[PDB]
Protein backbone atom coordinates (compact mmCIF):
# COMPACT_ATOMS: atom_id res chain seq x y z
CA UNK A 1 0.00 0.00 0.00
CA UNK A 2 1.25 3.45 -0.82
CA UNK A 3 0.12 4.62 2.57
CA UNK A 4 3.64 5.63 3.48
CA UNK A 5 3.66 7.71 0.33
CA UNK A 6 0.57 9.45 1.60
CA UNK A 7 2.50 11.20 4.33
CA UNK A 8 4.95 12.60 1.85
CA UNK A 9 1.99 13.80 -0.18
CA UNK A 10 0.81 15.72 2.84
CA UNK A 11 4.20 17.27 3.44
CA UNK A 12 4.35 18.33 -0.18
CA UNK A 13 1.03 20.07 0.00
CA UNK A 14 2.14 21.79 3.17
CA UNK A 15 5.31 23.20 1.67
CA UNK A 16 3.57 24.39 -1.49
CA UNK A 17 0.87 26.27 0.36
CA UNK A 18 3.52 27.81 2.54
CA UNK A 19 5.30 28.71 -0.67
CA UNK A 20 8.51 28.73 1.22
CA UNK A 21 11.44 27.91 -0.95
CA UNK A 22 13.15 30.73 -2.65
CA UNK A 23 13.67 28.22 -5.33
CA UNK A 24 10.85 27.46 -7.66
CA UNK A 25 13.30 24.66 -8.10
CA UNK A 26 12.14 23.41 -4.75
CA UNK A 27 8.50 23.78 -5.72
CA UNK A 28 9.15 21.98 -8.95
CA UNK A 29 10.26 19.05 -6.85
CA UNK A 30 7.11 19.29 -4.79
CA UNK A 31 5.01 19.39 -7.91
CA UNK A 32 6.75 16.33 -9.31
CA UNK A 33 6.24 14.24 -6.22
CA UNK A 34 2.58 15.19 -6.04
CA UNK A 35 2.13 14.33 -9.69
CA UNK A 36 3.45 10.84 -9.28
CA UNK A 37 1.40 10.27 -6.16
CA UNK A 38 -1.83 11.29 -7.84
CA UNK A 39 -1.04 9.11 -10.85
CA UNK A 40 0.10 6.18 -8.75
CA UNK A 41 -3.04 6.04 -6.70
CA UNK A 42 -5.26 5.37 -9.63
CA UNK A 43 -3.52 2.84 -11.73
CA UNK A 44 -5.05 3.21 -15.13
CA UNK A 45 -8.64 2.20 -14.56
CA UNK A 46 -11.62 3.60 -16.29
CA UNK A 47 -15.35 3.98 -15.55
CA UNK A 48 -15.88 0.25 -15.85
CA UNK A 49 -13.85 -0.40 -12.73
CA UNK A 50 -15.80 2.14 -10.75
CA UNK A 51 -19.10 0.67 -11.81
CA UNK A 52 -18.00 -2.79 -10.79
CA UNK A 53 -16.95 -1.57 -7.38
CA UNK A 54 -20.30 0.10 -6.83
CA UNK A 55 -22.18 -2.97 -7.73
CA UNK A 56 -20.13 -5.01 -5.20
CA UNK A 57 -20.79 -2.62 -2.55
CA UNK A 58 -24.55 -3.77 -3.66
CA UNK A 59 -25.06 -3.72 -1.57
CA UNK A 60 -22.85 -5.41 0.88
CA UNK A 61 -24.25 -8.37 -0.05
CA UNK A 62 -21.39 -9.95 1.79
CA UNK A 63 -17.99 -8.37 2.28
CA UNK A 64 -17.28 -5.77 -0.30
CA UNK A 65 -14.13 -4.08 -1.45
CA UNK A 66 -14.30 -0.34 -1.82
CA UNK A 67 -10.64 0.28 -1.21
CA UNK A 68 -9.73 2.39 -4.12
CA UNK A 69 -12.71 4.70 -3.77
CA UNK A 70 -11.89 5.21 -0.09
CA UNK A 71 -8.30 6.07 -0.91
CA UNK A 72 -9.39 8.61 -3.49
CA UNK A 73 -11.73 10.23 -0.95
CA UNK A 74 -8.98 10.62 1.59
CA UNK A 75 -6.66 12.16 -0.95
CA UNK A 76 -9.31 14.58 -2.07
CA UNK A 77 -10.05 15.76 1.51
CA UNK A 78 -6.48 16.51 2.20
CA UNK A 79 -5.99 18.12 -0.95
CA UNK A 80 -9.18 20.40 -0.40
CA UNK A 81 -7.92 22.09 2.56
CA UNK A 82 -4.66 22.74 1.70
CA UNK A 83 -6.21 23.70 -1.63
CA UNK A 84 -7.50 26.69 -1.53
CA UNK A 85 -4.31 27.92 -0.31
CA UNK A 86 -2.14 26.10 -2.55
CA UNK A 87 -4.22 26.90 -5.77
CA UNK A 88 -3.43 30.35 -5.38
CA UNK A 89 0.16 29.69 -4.98
CA UNK A 90 0.35 27.17 -7.90
CA UNK A 91 -1.28 29.36 -10.40
CA UNK A 92 0.70 32.50 -9.87
CA UNK A 93 3.69 30.79 -9.66
CA UNK A 94 2.77 29.35 -12.98
CA UNK A 95 3.31 31.96 -14.81
CA UNK A 96 6.49 32.96 -14.19
CA UNK A 97 9.03 31.27 -13.02
CA UNK A 98 9.23 29.04 -13.74
CA UNK A 99 8.60 28.39 -17.52
CA UNK A 100 10.62 25.83 -16.23
CA UNK A 101 9.26 24.50 -13.13
CA UNK A 102 6.13 24.49 -15.63
CA UNK A 103 6.56 21.70 -17.03
CA UNK A 104 6.24 20.27 -13.67
CA UNK A 105 3.37 22.39 -12.34
CA UNK A 106 1.10 22.09 -15.32
CA UNK A 107 1.39 18.38 -15.23
CA UNK A 108 0.59 18.43 -11.53
CA UNK A 109 -2.43 20.57 -12.12
CA UNK A 110 -3.74 18.14 -14.82
CA UNK A 111 -3.47 15.03 -12.68
CA UNK A 112 -4.82 16.47 -9.77
CA UNK A 113 -7.62 17.36 -12.21
CA UNK A 114 -8.94 14.40 -12.72
CA UNK A 115 -9.67 13.65 -9.28
CA UNK A 116 -10.56 16.02 -7.80
CA UNK A 117 -12.79 16.99 -10.86
CA UNK A 118 -15.18 17.18 -9.86
CA UNK A 119 -15.57 18.80 -7.31
CA UNK A 120 -13.88 20.78 -5.62
CA UNK A 121 -12.08 22.32 -7.54
CA UNK A 122 -14.45 23.72 -9.92
CA UNK A 123 -15.55 25.93 -7.64
CA UNK A 124 -12.40 27.33 -6.30
CA UNK A 125 -10.33 27.34 -9.01
CA UNK A 126 -12.87 28.87 -11.11
CA UNK A 127 -12.90 31.73 -10.05
CA UNK A 128 -9.99 32.89 -9.97
CA UNK A 129 -7.76 32.56 -11.54
CA UNK A 130 -7.44 30.57 -13.76
CA UNK A 131 -9.90 31.25 -16.14
CA UNK A 132 -9.03 34.52 -16.91
CA UNK A 133 -5.50 33.82 -17.39
CA UNK A 134 -5.99 30.63 -19.42
CA UNK A 135 -8.29 32.20 -21.95
CA UNK A 136 -5.95 35.02 -22.56
CA UNK A 137 -3.23 32.51 -22.89
CA UNK A 138 -5.33 30.92 -25.81
CA UNK A 139 -4.82 33.92 -27.78
CA UNK A 140 -1.34 34.14 -27.06
CA UNK A 141 -1.25 30.16 -28.07
CA UNK A 142 -1.61 31.01 -31.47
CA UNK A 143 1.12 33.44 -31.35
CA UNK A 144 3.12 30.88 -29.30
CA UNK A 145 2.79 28.25 -32.06
CA UNK A 146 4.68 30.61 -34.35
CA UNK A 147 7.11 31.74 -31.93
CA UNK A 148 7.46 27.78 -32.02
CA UNK A 149 9.60 27.67 -34.35
CA UNK A 150 12.05 29.51 -32.26
CA UNK A 151 11.79 28.65 -29.71
CA UNK A 152 12.01 24.53 -30.80
CA UNK A 153 14.26 24.89 -28.44
CA UNK A 154 12.81 26.59 -25.56
CA UNK A 155 10.31 23.71 -26.53
CA UNK A 156 11.33 21.58 -24.70
CA UNK A 157 10.01 23.74 -22.02
CA UNK A 158 6.97 24.70 -23.32
CA UNK A 159 5.78 21.25 -24.81
CA UNK A 160 5.81 20.02 -21.49
CA UNK A 161 3.62 23.15 -20.47
CA UNK A 162 1.52 24.21 -23.61
CA UNK A 163 0.26 20.77 -24.23
CA UNK A 164 -0.49 20.55 -20.53
CA UNK A 165 -2.44 23.76 -20.76
CA UNK A 166 -4.58 22.49 -23.63
CA UNK A 167 -5.25 19.35 -21.66
CA UNK A 168 -6.25 21.33 -18.59
CA UNK A 169 -8.66 23.31 -20.74
CA UNK A 170 -10.10 20.20 -22.34
CA UNK A 171 -10.65 18.60 -18.96
CA UNK A 172 -12.47 21.59 -17.55
CA UNK A 173 -14.79 21.50 -20.59
CA UNK A 174 -15.69 17.83 -20.06
CA UNK A 175 -17.87 18.74 -17.13
CA UNK A 176 -20.85 21.04 -16.92
CA UNK A 177 -19.57 23.52 -14.40
CA UNK A 178 -16.10 23.64 -15.91
CA UNK A 179 -17.38 24.24 -19.43
CA UNK A 180 -19.47 27.08 -18.12
CA UNK A 181 -16.45 28.73 -16.55
CA UNK A 182 -14.38 28.46 -19.71
CA UNK A 183 -17.18 29.85 -21.85
CA UNK A 184 -17.75 32.63 -19.34
CA UNK A 185 -14.08 33.48 -19.72
CA UNK A 186 -14.90 34.21 -23.34
CA UNK A 187 -13.38 31.18 -25.04
CA UNK A 188 -14.81 31.87 -28.48
CA UNK A 189 -13.48 35.40 -28.34
CA UNK A 190 -9.94 34.38 -27.52
CA UNK A 191 -10.09 31.80 -30.25
CA UNK A 192 -11.23 34.45 -32.69
CA UNK A 193 -8.39 36.63 -31.48
CA UNK A 194 -5.86 33.87 -31.84
CA UNK A 195 -7.02 33.64 -35.44
CA UNK A 196 -5.96 30.03 -35.39
CA UNK A 197 -9.11 28.96 -37.20
CA UNK A 198 -9.75 31.96 -39.39
CA UNK A 199 -7.05 31.03 -41.87
CA UNK A 200 -5.88 28.16 -44.00
CA UNK A 201 -3.04 26.10 -42.66
CA UNK A 202 -1.79 25.02 -46.07
CA UNK A 203 -1.11 28.58 -47.09
CA UNK A 204 2.07 28.78 -45.06
CA UNK A 205 11.46 23.07 -42.00
CA UNK A 206 10.16 20.09 -43.90
CA UNK A 207 6.65 21.08 -44.83
CA UNK A 208 4.88 17.97 -43.69
CA UNK A 209 6.19 18.62 -40.22
CA UNK A 210 4.71 22.05 -40.05
CA UNK A 211 1.36 20.83 -41.29
CA UNK A 212 1.32 18.13 -38.68
CA UNK A 213 2.11 20.67 -36.01
CA UNK A 214 -0.42 23.26 -37.05
CA UNK A 215 -3.17 20.70 -37.53
CA UNK A 216 -2.21 19.32 -34.20
CA UNK A 217 -3.00 22.61 -32.55
CA UNK A 218 -6.27 22.71 -34.43
CA UNK A 219 -7.34 19.31 -33.23
CA UNK A 220 -7.02 20.11 -29.56
CA UNK A 221 -8.60 23.52 -29.75
CA UNK A 222 -11.39 22.06 -31.80
CA UNK A 223 -11.90 19.39 -29.18
CA UNK A 224 -12.07 22.06 -26.50
CA UNK A 225 -14.77 23.88 -28.43
CA UNK A 226 -16.76 20.75 -29.11
CA UNK A 227 -16.53 19.71 -25.50
CA UNK A 228 -17.67 23.09 -24.21
CA UNK A 229 -20.59 22.99 -26.64
CA UNK A 230 -21.88 19.56 -25.78
CA UNK A 231 -21.14 19.87 -22.09
CA UNK A 232 -23.79 22.49 -21.69
CA UNK A 233 -27.17 21.80 -23.06
CA UNK A 234 -26.47 21.71 -26.73
CA UNK A 235 -29.84 22.48 -28.19
CA UNK A 236 -31.91 25.54 -27.56
CA UNK A 237 -29.21 26.59 -25.17
CA UNK A 238 -26.95 29.52 -25.80
CA UNK A 239 -24.12 27.18 -26.26
CA UNK A 240 -25.60 25.78 -29.44
CA UNK A 241 -25.82 29.23 -30.95
CA UNK A 242 -22.26 30.03 -30.07
CA UNK A 243 -20.93 26.86 -31.61
CA UNK A 244 -22.89 27.39 -34.80
CA UNK A 245 -21.39 30.80 -35.15
CA UNK A 246 -18.04 29.13 -34.70
CA UNK A 247 -18.67 26.76 -37.58
CA UNK A 248 -20.15 29.24 -40.02
CA UNK A 249 -17.51 31.85 -39.38
CA UNK A 250 -14.81 29.28 -39.83
CA UNK A 251 -16.57 27.48 -42.60
CA UNK A 252 -14.73 26.20 -45.63
CA UNK A 253 -12.00 25.18 -43.28
CA UNK A 254 -14.34 22.48 -42.14
CA UNK A 255 -15.04 21.59 -45.75
CA UNK A 256 -11.41 21.81 -46.77
CA UNK A 257 -10.42 19.50 -43.94
CA UNK A 258 -12.59 16.71 -45.17
CA UNK A 259 -10.19 15.16 -47.84
CA UNK A 260 -6.36 13.96 -48.14
CA UNK A 261 -3.34 11.96 -46.18
CA UNK A 262 -0.20 11.14 -43.96
CA UNK A 263 0.41 11.32 -40.16
CA UNK A 264 -0.67 14.67 -41.24
CA UNK A 265 -3.70 12.78 -42.52
CA UNK A 266 -4.10 11.21 -39.15
CA UNK A 267 -4.21 14.61 -37.54
CA UNK A 268 -6.46 15.77 -40.33
CA UNK A 269 -8.76 12.82 -39.77
CA UNK A 270 -9.09 13.60 -36.12
CA UNK A 271 -9.78 17.23 -36.90
CA UNK A 272 -12.46 16.15 -39.36
CA UNK A 273 -14.15 14.01 -36.74
CA UNK A 274 -14.02 16.85 -34.28
CA UNK A 275 -15.77 19.16 -36.72
CA UNK A 276 -18.37 16.50 -37.40
CA UNK A 277 -19.05 16.17 -33.70
CA UNK A 278 -19.33 19.93 -33.49
CA UNK A 279 -21.73 19.85 -36.40
CA UNK A 280 -24.20 17.27 -35.18
CA UNK A 281 -23.83 18.38 -31.58
CA UNK A 282 -25.04 21.80 -32.46
CA UNK A 283 -28.06 22.35 -34.28
CA UNK A 284 -26.95 20.33 -37.20
CA UNK A 285 -24.75 22.80 -38.89
CA UNK A 286 -26.35 21.43 -41.96
CA UNK A 287 -29.78 21.56 -40.37
CA UNK A 288 -29.27 25.20 -39.58
CA UNK A 289 -28.12 25.78 -43.08
CA UNK A 290 -31.47 24.79 -44.33
CA UNK B 1 19.73 34.22 22.24
CA UNK B 2 19.35 32.05 25.28
CA UNK B 3 17.27 29.95 22.95
CA UNK B 4 20.11 30.10 20.49
CA UNK B 5 22.55 28.62 22.95
CA UNK B 6 20.07 26.07 24.20
CA UNK B 7 19.24 24.63 20.80
CA UNK B 8 22.81 24.39 19.66
CA UNK B 9 23.49 22.56 22.88
CA UNK B 10 20.72 20.10 22.28
CA UNK B 11 22.10 19.37 18.86
CA UNK B 12 25.65 18.77 20.00
CA UNK B 13 24.50 16.72 22.95
CA UNK B 14 22.46 14.54 20.66
CA UNK B 15 25.52 13.82 18.58
CA UNK B 16 27.39 12.55 21.58
CA UNK B 17 24.49 10.30 22.37
CA UNK B 18 24.71 8.87 18.87
CA UNK B 19 28.45 8.46 19.07
CA UNK B 20 28.00 6.89 22.44
CA UNK B 21 25.43 4.47 21.11
CA UNK B 22 27.65 3.39 18.25
CA UNK B 23 30.57 2.85 20.58
CA UNK B 24 28.55 0.12 22.21
CA UNK B 25 27.87 -1.65 18.94
CA UNK B 26 31.39 -1.18 17.67
CA UNK B 27 33.50 -4.22 18.39
CA UNK B 28 36.74 -2.36 17.78
CA UNK B 29 36.35 -0.93 21.26
CA UNK B 30 37.56 -2.29 24.56
CA UNK B 31 35.37 -2.22 27.61
CA UNK B 32 38.15 -0.92 29.77
CA UNK B 33 38.46 2.08 27.54
CA UNK B 34 35.25 3.11 29.26
CA UNK B 35 36.97 6.43 29.63
CA UNK B 36 35.57 7.46 26.31
CA UNK B 37 32.02 6.94 27.47
CA UNK B 38 32.75 8.78 30.65
CA UNK B 39 33.99 11.62 28.53
CA UNK B 40 30.95 11.49 26.31
CA UNK B 41 28.36 11.53 29.07
CA UNK B 42 30.43 13.93 31.12
CA UNK B 43 30.11 17.04 29.06
CA UNK B 44 29.51 18.80 25.79
CA UNK B 45 32.60 18.73 23.64
CA UNK B 46 34.21 20.87 21.02
CA UNK B 47 32.93 20.04 17.59
CA UNK B 48 36.43 19.74 16.25
CA UNK B 49 37.24 17.63 19.24
CA UNK B 50 34.27 15.44 18.53
CA UNK B 51 35.12 15.28 14.88
CA UNK B 52 38.83 14.77 15.03
CA UNK B 53 38.99 12.69 18.11
CA UNK B 54 35.91 10.52 17.75
CA UNK B 55 34.54 10.46 14.23
CA UNK B 56 37.76 9.97 12.36
CA UNK B 57 39.39 7.47 14.63
CA UNK B 58 36.28 5.45 14.98
CA UNK B 59 35.40 5.97 11.36
CA UNK B 60 31.92 7.07 12.18
CA UNK B 61 31.30 8.63 8.82
CA UNK B 62 27.64 9.26 9.51
CA UNK B 63 28.39 11.10 12.70
CA UNK B 64 31.09 13.09 11.03
CA UNK B 65 28.63 14.08 8.35
CA UNK B 66 25.96 15.13 10.80
CA UNK B 67 28.48 17.09 12.80
CA UNK B 68 29.62 19.02 9.81
CA UNK B 69 25.96 19.79 9.12
CA UNK B 70 25.66 21.57 12.44
CA UNK B 71 28.96 23.27 11.85
CA UNK B 72 27.57 24.19 8.50
CA UNK B 73 30.80 23.33 6.76
CA UNK B 74 30.11 23.97 3.09
CA UNK B 75 33.31 22.76 1.40
CA UNK B 76 32.05 20.39 -1.14
CA UNK B 77 35.24 18.53 -1.65
CA UNK B 78 35.60 17.65 1.99
CA UNK B 79 31.94 16.92 2.29
CA UNK B 80 32.00 14.69 -0.75
CA UNK B 81 35.21 13.02 0.29
CA UNK B 82 33.55 12.02 3.53
CA UNK B 83 30.65 10.61 1.57
CA UNK B 84 33.00 8.52 -0.50
CA UNK B 85 34.37 6.90 2.61
CA UNK B 86 30.96 6.05 3.94
CA UNK B 87 30.00 4.36 0.73
CA UNK B 88 33.29 2.49 0.51
CA UNK B 89 32.97 1.24 4.05
CA UNK B 90 29.54 -0.06 3.28
CA UNK B 91 30.92 -2.12 0.45
CA UNK B 92 33.36 -3.89 2.73
CA UNK B 93 30.86 -5.57 4.99
CA UNK B 94 28.65 -6.78 2.20
CA UNK B 95 28.64 -10.33 0.95
CA UNK B 96 26.47 -11.19 -1.94
CA UNK B 97 23.14 -12.85 -1.33
CA UNK B 98 22.12 -9.95 0.75
CA UNK B 99 21.84 -7.94 -2.38
CA UNK B 100 18.37 -7.29 -1.10
CA UNK B 101 19.50 -7.41 2.51
CA UNK B 102 22.26 -4.91 1.88
CA UNK B 103 19.81 -3.09 -0.27
CA UNK B 104 17.69 -2.54 2.78
CA UNK B 105 20.55 -1.87 5.14
CA UNK B 106 22.04 0.55 2.69
CA UNK B 107 18.76 2.35 2.32
CA UNK B 108 18.38 2.27 6.06
CA UNK B 109 21.74 3.86 6.71
CA UNK B 110 21.28 6.51 4.07
CA UNK B 111 17.76 7.42 5.05
CA UNK B 112 18.69 7.98 8.67
CA UNK B 113 21.58 10.27 7.90
CA UNK B 114 19.59 11.70 5.07
CA UNK B 115 16.76 12.71 7.30
CA UNK B 116 19.09 14.68 9.50
CA UNK B 117 21.01 16.43 6.76
CA UNK B 118 18.46 16.55 3.91
CA UNK B 119 17.13 19.95 4.93
CA UNK B 120 20.40 21.50 3.87
CA UNK B 121 21.80 21.23 0.48
CA UNK B 122 25.48 21.32 1.33
CA UNK B 123 25.78 17.90 2.95
CA UNK B 124 22.96 16.52 0.95
CA UNK B 125 23.63 17.70 -2.58
CA UNK B 126 20.64 15.94 -4.05
CA UNK B 127 21.98 16.55 -7.50
CA UNK B 128 25.42 15.16 -6.79
CA UNK B 129 24.28 12.43 -4.43
CA UNK B 130 21.65 10.67 -6.50
CA UNK B 131 23.97 9.54 -9.25
CA UNK B 132 26.62 8.68 -6.73
CA UNK B 133 24.22 6.33 -5.01
CA UNK B 134 23.05 4.79 -8.25
CA UNK B 135 26.58 4.28 -9.32
CA UNK B 136 27.40 2.60 -6.06
CA UNK B 137 24.41 0.32 -6.05
CA UNK B 138 24.86 -0.44 -9.69
CA UNK B 139 27.30 -3.13 -8.81
CA UNK B 140 24.36 -4.98 -7.28
CA UNK B 141 21.10 -6.53 -8.35
CA UNK B 142 18.63 -3.87 -9.23
CA UNK B 143 14.99 -3.01 -9.04
CA UNK B 144 13.94 0.36 -10.29
CA UNK B 145 13.02 2.89 -7.66
CA UNK B 146 15.41 1.47 -5.17
CA UNK B 147 17.65 4.51 -5.31
CA UNK B 148 15.00 7.19 -5.44
CA UNK B 149 12.78 5.62 -2.84
CA UNK B 150 15.44 6.17 -0.23
CA UNK B 151 15.58 9.88 -0.96
CA UNK B 152 11.83 10.12 -0.81
CA UNK B 153 11.96 8.36 2.54
CA UNK B 154 14.88 10.58 3.44
CA UNK B 155 12.38 13.40 3.58
CA UNK B 156 12.94 14.79 0.12
CA UNK B 157 9.87 16.01 -1.61
CA UNK B 158 8.48 14.57 -4.79
CA UNK B 159 8.62 17.92 -6.45
CA UNK B 160 12.22 18.58 -5.51
CA UNK B 161 13.30 15.17 -6.62
CA UNK B 162 11.49 15.53 -9.91
CA UNK B 163 13.10 18.69 -11.16
CA UNK B 164 16.61 17.70 -10.25
CA UNK B 165 16.15 14.24 -11.72
CA UNK B 166 14.75 15.68 -14.92
CA UNK B 167 17.77 17.92 -15.11
CA UNK B 168 19.98 14.90 -14.63
CA UNK B 169 18.06 13.24 -17.43
CA UNK B 170 18.31 16.03 -19.97
CA UNK B 171 21.62 17.38 -18.79
CA UNK B 172 23.52 14.20 -19.46
CA UNK B 173 24.68 13.74 -23.03
CA UNK B 174 24.35 10.09 -22.54
CA UNK B 175 22.22 6.16 -22.16
CA UNK B 176 20.88 6.81 -18.65
CA UNK B 177 18.57 3.86 -18.77
CA UNK B 178 18.75 3.72 -15.01
CA UNK B 179 17.61 7.27 -14.51
CA UNK B 180 14.78 6.79 -16.93
CA UNK B 181 13.63 3.74 -15.06
CA UNK B 182 13.89 5.28 -11.67
CA UNK B 183 12.09 8.43 -12.70
CA UNK B 184 9.51 6.16 -14.20
CA UNK B 185 9.19 4.55 -10.82
CA UNK B 186 9.16 7.93 -9.17
CA UNK B 187 6.31 9.29 -11.24
CA UNK B 188 4.34 6.15 -10.63
CA UNK B 189 5.09 6.40 -6.95
CA UNK B 190 4.02 10.02 -6.82
CA UNK B 191 0.78 9.83 -8.72
CA UNK B 192 -0.58 7.11 -6.54
CA UNK B 193 0.41 8.93 -3.41
CA UNK B 194 -1.45 12.16 -4.01
CA UNK B 195 -5.01 11.99 -5.26
CA UNK B 196 -4.31 15.23 -7.04
CA UNK B 197 -2.16 13.80 -9.85
CA UNK B 198 -4.08 10.51 -10.20
CA UNK B 199 -5.13 8.67 -13.34
CA UNK B 200 -4.86 7.42 -16.95
CA UNK B 201 -2.32 9.58 -18.65
CA UNK B 202 0.44 7.74 -16.97
CA UNK B 203 0.19 4.04 -17.62
CA UNK B 204 1.51 4.69 -21.07
CA UNK B 205 4.38 6.61 -19.53
CA UNK B 206 7.52 4.53 -19.41
CA UNK B 207 9.88 7.45 -18.69
CA UNK B 208 11.17 9.51 -21.53
CA UNK B 209 10.97 13.14 -22.30
CA UNK B 210 7.32 12.21 -22.64
CA UNK B 211 6.81 13.93 -19.37
CA UNK B 212 3.19 13.67 -18.43
CA UNK B 213 3.71 16.55 -16.07
CA UNK B 214 5.62 18.43 -18.71
CA UNK B 215 2.62 18.33 -20.99
CA UNK B 216 0.40 19.31 -18.10
CA UNK B 217 2.62 22.24 -17.28
CA UNK B 218 2.54 23.58 -20.78
CA UNK B 219 -1.20 23.84 -20.95
CA UNK B 220 -2.38 24.69 -17.48
CA UNK B 221 0.72 26.12 -15.90
CA UNK B 222 3.83 25.23 -13.96
CA UNK B 223 1.96 25.51 -10.69
CA UNK B 224 2.04 21.99 -9.38
CA UNK B 225 0.85 22.79 -5.93
CA UNK B 226 2.40 22.78 -2.53
CA UNK B 227 5.22 20.39 -1.89
CA UNK B 228 4.13 16.81 -1.59
CA UNK B 229 6.00 14.65 0.84
CA UNK B 230 5.85 10.97 1.60
CA UNK B 231 3.70 10.17 4.57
Amino acid sequence: GDSSLYIILKKLLDFILKTGGGFQRVRTHLYGSLLYYLQIAQRPDEPDTLEAAKKTMWERLTAPEDVFSKLQRENIAIIESYGAALMEVVCRDACDGHEIGRMLALALLDRIVSVDKQQQWLLYLSNSGYLKVLVDSLVEDDRTLQSLLTPQPPLLKALYTYESKMAFLTRVAKIQQGALELLRSGVIVRLAQCQVYDMRPETDMFIPTPVDRYRQILLPALQLCQVILTSSMAQHLQAAGQVLQFLISHSDTIQAILRCQDVSAGSLQELALLTGIISKAALPGILSEL
Amino acid sequence: EFLHELEEKMEVARIQLQIQETLQRQYSHHSSVQDAVSQLDSELMDITKLYGEFADPFKLAECKLAIIHCAGYSDPILVQTLWQDIIEKELSDSVTLSSSDRMHALSLKIVLLGKIYAGTPRFFPLDFIVQFLEQQVCTLNWDVGFVIQTMNEIGVPLPRLLEVYDQLFKSRDPKPLHLLDCIHVLLIRYVENPSQVLNCERRRFTNLCLDAVCGYLVELQSMSSSVAVQA
